[PDB]
């Protein structure tokens, strides 16, 4: 998962390989935007709370910064949406959506 | 964690032994038995898992009593209130404090704890696998503006406590006539600022 | 009239010898006093030495800093426990009756154990084993086989308090205190006989003088006032603590000869008590600390001993020892093997002090005149009574006019004298040696680059430290057993460790090379660089076309052999084993057959030398190399060390001469294939990546058998990784075969000189599977390594296995799998070195004290037998041929063929 992010050669011989790392030249570092407007994107997504229901074997958990706010049905149309809004300048580049089908 | 008796633990920080799962969902306002089954999912297997883990808890707490247990492992105050209230202290600000510190949370604490509960079933049971510590989606970058953020926190919880004991020092030592009669430069010269700036720069 | 501590007997002091060893008798607590003066019947009196300036020592009279010091007692007013015997007093207490003070044992279990303690003296371990074994069965034992009398409980209380659970008339169990005159009564009462088997000797540490009845004080020396940087005499801890010791003594003899009450007197008792055990050690359990005038707590006399930076574990260290160096390293082998480059700065520095003589007064007559600027000069001259001077400007021209027999001359390096080189980190013994000095310009020390391999060192920034000794004794030392001549045969396997390396190995080939002539000039230019001695030319071989003589290097090379060596083996260039087989077949059948025959079968790969002249065969790594250097190995064991080391200074010259104008190189062009290797090569690679795919389907289908050891999927992998690998020799093969021998780069991986034959087949063919810790790589994303891949893919190409050569290149997937091998081999490398030091260091500190004693056996520290006939046979690895006691073979032929020639 280093590849595009760490440099796979520029790294200290001796006791600090592998611990002392370079960026790539591609690497580009985050900062965080307010995350209340983000939930509430969310929300408005149609993602039902989890106070007003409870996950089940047909739902999807989405978590937003690694916390569980609710359930919904066919997360991939979620997804797709929230890409689409994304790259349609509706919301900013610092979100990031992935899902797992296991 | 779950023994290898199939029992789960949670391990709170400041608690110095672990406490039993069913114990510390009781501790947070879910004392329902079906609904803690129910806050962690439905998979059968998994009911059935709970099942024995409350009858391991054998009902000994169905409402309360949970935190008069905490209180006898968190350092027993031997008051009924001093033991709630250092339960309730441990609960609040050292059960996931990121979920807030305010008694209301520990609902939504409830919830947290069931689905930690889900994940370690899961791995016990194989349907899902380890979690890779060196993937790059489990690890941040502490980048200067955050490190910068908790230093300049520290200095200025020093520097408040240096507010606070030089405006106390000052009334005792002035009476009240010098402190209301022009508030402005009583507050002006307590600041001491030279605390801030040595504590950052020797950082 | 200087003798040797042969060995140290340690024991228990008992209070007649502290009381007769001892001056003073201290009584008063009396400091260093306002004027700095040691008061009277002080703790720091003048009997117990003096460390302040200007006084003299009262007992020996001796100014500070030669008055060694001297012991002073102290006459303790109770008997008081010693902290460290405390356990061995309850111990002991629990084994003898109350009454009697015999052992409760029966006399025949006396006897087994003392058999048994007679046999096992040796082994600590098992000593103590007995010894608790016997404290455990007199303890539970409660009536006295002598006397009869019952034996009350003994307990004991940390740290000195020891309470007998007696029983009253009423049965009722209560705890009576032992005092220590008690304790001291039980304790005399034991007799001498019975000590052995308590664990004590009757005649070094007898159990009455574990309870302290005197008090030594140290001398001032051992409690030394460091003073202030106020001034302020900052006294020592030691010092305090027997301040206090003094008070509180004299308080309980006053409130003793008063009538006191028994509380108070058991009051000042314990406070003594207390006092001393703190005194002793600062740090026993159940004890408080004692705390500073500022509030810590004071380093007493047990904190001052184990300590990693006190006498123990600090003594032994590394610092900065006097006369040493450290710089750089470059090579040159215009240097004989045991000589060594000195910068001419270092030189003028690391003076070495020569005592001046009759046969040696005008060479330091004009060092001395020389000065301390002129390289062959001096620094410092001793006169004989001892003062040191500075030779500078001023009083030059003098100092050597005055100079004669019994003064001492600091001169500079000169050539011929012994230095000492190191390298470290240094692992075996091979890594000091003493060199010869050799003074040159520049600033780096020169090495020869035979010598390399030893050391294991590069010129890529290398440092190496040299030191001068300085005495005769030390320079003999290093002259006769360190020097580098003899150390060509490594002990760790017996067979050479200086040798050859890259040019020497090469040169030779190419020297020796079949069908390699030399004209007039390039023979008479090589023979003179190598410095052999020769004035008239051997008869030329072979005719140029337009008549100019030539000599083959056969011959050359055959100029510096002795003159009677003979010998024949395979080199590893042999690739027709027939002829081999043919010449073997000659060579056994005659013993020494006609030379004219071995020409015309004369093959590359069959090294034959007879009387000195070499008739078959080339050199390469088995004949000077760094180990299987037979020919080495001949003239060392053969001829002497001094005739090895003149065939290895000529041989090297030789072949550093030949490589250099004869023109040796390499290029792009070196792994350059023709087209049908490549399409061969390709074939393979797609052959393999289709049975490959063709294993991934069985899987997928449930068509596999799983092997015991293994799964499915480790099975699949494990058939994958062979599949691979077997694939990459192949391909290896291939390559390897359509490359010449004209490559120099073939040359050089043939030879052994630099490289190996996989080299050639990354360089050129494939590169191959790459694994981290022996499995094909797999730590990624979910299901695949990289993002380029569909997940769930166990493709050949997909994980690791690369399909390209360094010359044409790697895909940038390619490059990343290269990468993670390259940084698992980096971390292997880094973590190895720290396991083995910790695992030598482990080994040296077990097994350093072993040696060959007078009668051939090996001993340990503790006199126990450990090898009988070290080696159990007697021969040292050094001089064993390879292994083997004596190779009879090599004397049988070498015999026959000096007897029969
Ligand atoms: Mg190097
Ligand atoms: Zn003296
Ligand atoms: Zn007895």
């Amino acid at each position: 998962t280093h590849w595009g992010r760490i440099c796979p050669t520029e790294t200290p011989e001796g006791p600090n390989c592998g611990l002392v790392k370079n960026l790539a030249l591609m690497a580009q570092i985050t900062t965080a935007v307010p995350e209340e407007e983000i939930r509430e994107y969310l929300m408005s997504l149609g993602i039902v709370p989890i106070e007003v229901r409870r996950p089940d074997p047909t739902l999807w958990r989405v978590y937003l910064n690694g916390v569980l706010i609710g359930t919904i049905e066919d997360g991939k149309a979620l997804v797709q949406r929230i890409r689409q809004d994304r790259r349609s300048g509706k919301i900013s580049d610092v979100i990031n959506v992935a899902y797992y089908e296991d | 964690e779950r023994r290898k008796d199939g029992i789960l633990y949670v391990d709170i920080p400041n608690v110095p032994k672990p406490v039993k799962f069913v114990y510390v969902m009781r501790a947070l306002g879910l004392e329902r038995d079906k609904d803690i089954v129910e806050a962690v999912g439905n998979d059968p297997e998994v009911q059935q898992i709970m099942f024995d883990n409350l009858e391991d808890a054998s009902d000994i707490t169905t409402q309360q009593e949970a935190l008069e247990f905490i209180g006898k492992l968190v350092a027993p105050g031997q008051a009924r209130e001093y033991r709630l209230k250092r339960a309730e202290y441990v609960i609040d600000n050292n059960l996931l404090p990121h979920m807030g510190v305010s008694p209301e949370d520990r609902i939504k604490k409830a919830y947290y704890l069931g689905m930690m509960a889900l994940k370690v079933i899961e791995l016990s049971l194989g349907r899902r696998p380890e979690d890779d510590k060196d993937h790059y989606a489990n690890k941040r970058l502490r980048l200067a503006g955050d490190l910068l953020k908790d230093l300049f926190r520290v200095a200025f919880s020093q520097l408040v406590k240096d507010i606070q004991y030089q405006m106390t020092k000052t009334y005792q030592r002035k009476g009240d006539k010098y402190t209301f009669g022009n508030i402005h430069r009583f507050i002006r010269n307590s600041i001491r600022p030279d605390v801030l700036t040595e504590r950052i720069e020797h950082a | 009239m200087k003798k040797v501590i042969g060995s140290i007997e340690f024991g228990i002091l008992s209070p007649q010898e502290i009381r007769k060893m001892s001056a003073v008798e201290v009584t008063v607590p009396d400091t260093y006093d306002d004027d700095g003066y040691p008061i009277e019947g002080g703790v720091m009196d003048k009997r117990m030495g003096v460390i302040d300036p200007g006084l003299r020592c009262e007992t020996c009279g001796g100014r500070a800093g030669e008055c060694p010091g001297h012991f002073g007692h102290i006459e303790l007013a109770r008997p008081v426990i010693h902290v460290g015997f405390a356990k061995t007093i309850y111990r002991i207490l629990e084994s003898t009756c109350r009454e009697c003070g015999r052992i409760k044992l029966t006399d025949e279990e006396i006897e087994e154990y003392m058999k048994k303690i007679e046999l096992a003296r040796n082994r600590r371990s098992e000593f103590n084993e007995i010894i608790k074994e016997i404290h455990k069965k007199a303890k539970e034992r409660m009536v006295c086989p002598h006397c009869g009398a019952p034996q009350y409980p003994i307990k004991f209380e940390k740290p000195t308090i020891y309470w007998e659970i007696r029983k009253d008339e009423q049965g009722n169990e209560y705890r009576h205190r032992l005092m220590p005159t008690e304790v001291r009564d039980w304790l005399e009462k034991i007799p001498d006989k019975d000590l052995p088997l308590l664990g004590l000797d009757p005649e070094k540490s007898r159990p009455e003088w574990m309870v302290l009845t005197v008090l030594p004080v140290p001398p001032v020396t051992a409690r030394p006032s460091i003073t202030l940087e106020t001034g302020i005499r900052a006294e020592d801890d030691l010092t305090h603590k027997l301040v206090d010791i003094i008070r509180i003594n004299n308080r309980l003899k006053q409130n003793i000869e008063a009538g006191a009450p028994q509380l108070i007197i058991e009051d000042l008792w314990d406070l003594l008590q207390y006092h001393v055990t703190t005194y002793i050690n600062n740090e026993a359990p159940g004890v408080p600390p004692a705390k500073h005038k500022s509030g810590r707590p004071l380093k007493t006399l047990a904190q001052r001993l184990k300590g990693k930076e006190g006498r123990f574990r600090g003594n032994l260290s590394g610092k900065r020892v006097n006369f040493s160096a450290r710089t750089v390293i470059s090579p040159d082998p215009m240097i004989s093997i045991n000589e060594v480059g000195v910068p001419v700065e270092v030189a003028m520095e690391l003076t070495v002090p020569e005592k001046v003589t009759e046969f040696n007064i005008e060479r330091l007559r004009k060092m001395v005149l020389n000065g301390p600027d002129k390289y062959p000069g001096a620094n410092y001259v001793i006169d004989p009574e001892g003062r040191r001077r500075r030779i500078m400007d001023s009083n030059k021209e003098t100092l050597a006019n005055q100079l004669d027999i019994g003064w001492t001359v600091e001169r500079h390096l000169m050539d011929g004298d012994i230095v000492l080189f190191n390298r470290q980190p240094s692992l075996h013994r091979m890594s000091i040696m003493a060199h010869r000095v050799r003074v040159m310009p520049y600033r780096t020390f020169r090495l020869n680059l035979a010598v390399c391999p030893p050391y294991n060192a590069d010129f890529d920034g290398d440092e190496m430290n040299l030191h001068v000794p300085q005495t005769e004794e030390a320079q003999a030392e290093a002259r006769i057993l360190m020097e580098v001549q003899n150390h060509i045969i490594s002990p760790r396997y017996g067979g050479p460790i200086i040798g050859g390396i890259q040019d020497h190995i090469s040169g030779g080939y190419l020297l020796t090379r079949e069908g390699a002539y030399f004209t007039r000039d390039e023979v008479e230019q090589m023979l003179m660089f190598a410095g052999v001695d020769i004035t008239e030319l051997p008869e030329p071989d072979k005719y140029d076309e337009n008549g100019n003589p030539l000599w083959s290097g056969k011959t050359i090379f055959s100029l510096l052999l002795p003159e009677d060596l003979t010998v024949w083996y395979r080199n590893k260039l042999c690739d027709e084993p027939e002829r081999c087989e043919a010449l073997e077949k000659l060579i056994e059948e005659k013993l020494m057959p006609d030379p004219e025959e071995v020409r015309k079968l004369a093959y590359d790969g069959f090294v034959y030398i007879q009387n000195g002249k070499l008739l078959s065969g080339a050199i390469d790594k088995k004949a000077y190399g760094r180990e299987d250097g037979i020919i080495l190995d001949l003239i060392v064991r053969e001829y002497g060390v001094e005739r090895a080391r003149q065939f290895l200074d000529q041989v090297t010259k030789l072949t550093i001469w030949v490589i250099t104008h004869k023109g040796f190189t390499t290029g792009i062009d070196d792994e350059d294939l023709p087209e049908e290797a490549r399409d061969r090569i390709r074939e393979i690679i797609r052959e393999a990546e289709e049975r490959v795919n063709k294993l991934i389907e069985a899987y997928k289908r449930g068509e596999l058998e799983p092997l015991p050891g293994k799964s499915l999927e480790d099975t699949l992998e494990s058939l994958i990784m062979a599949v691979l690998a077997e694939a990459r020799d192949n391909a290896g093969a291939v390559a390897e075969k359509y490359l010449g021998m004209d490559n120099h780069t073939v040359i050089m991986a043939k030879t052994g000189a630099r490289g190996k034959i996989l080299n050639i087949t990354q360089m050129a063919a494939l590169l191959g599977q790459q694994s981290i810790r022996g499995k094909r790589l797999y730590r990624g994303f979910r299901g695949r390594v990289l993002s380029h891949f569909k997940p769930g893919d166990l493709g050949a190409r997909a994980k690791g296995f690369v399909v390209n050569s360094y010359k044409s290149g790697l895909t940038p997937q390619e490059y990343f799998f290269h990468a993670m091998g390259g940084r698992e081999g980096l971390v292997d490398t880094a973590v190895r070195t720290a396991q083995s030091g910790y695992m030598q260091r482990r080994l040296i500190n077990a097994l350093q004290d072993l040696k060959v004693e007078y009668d051939g056996t090996v001993r340990s520290p503790e006199g126990i037998i450990v090898q009988f006939k070290y080696g159990e046979d007697g021969v040292d690895p050094m001089k064993s041929w390879r292994g083997k006691t004596v190779d009879v073979d090599r004397i049988i032929v070498r015999t026959l063929l000096k007897m029969r020639g």
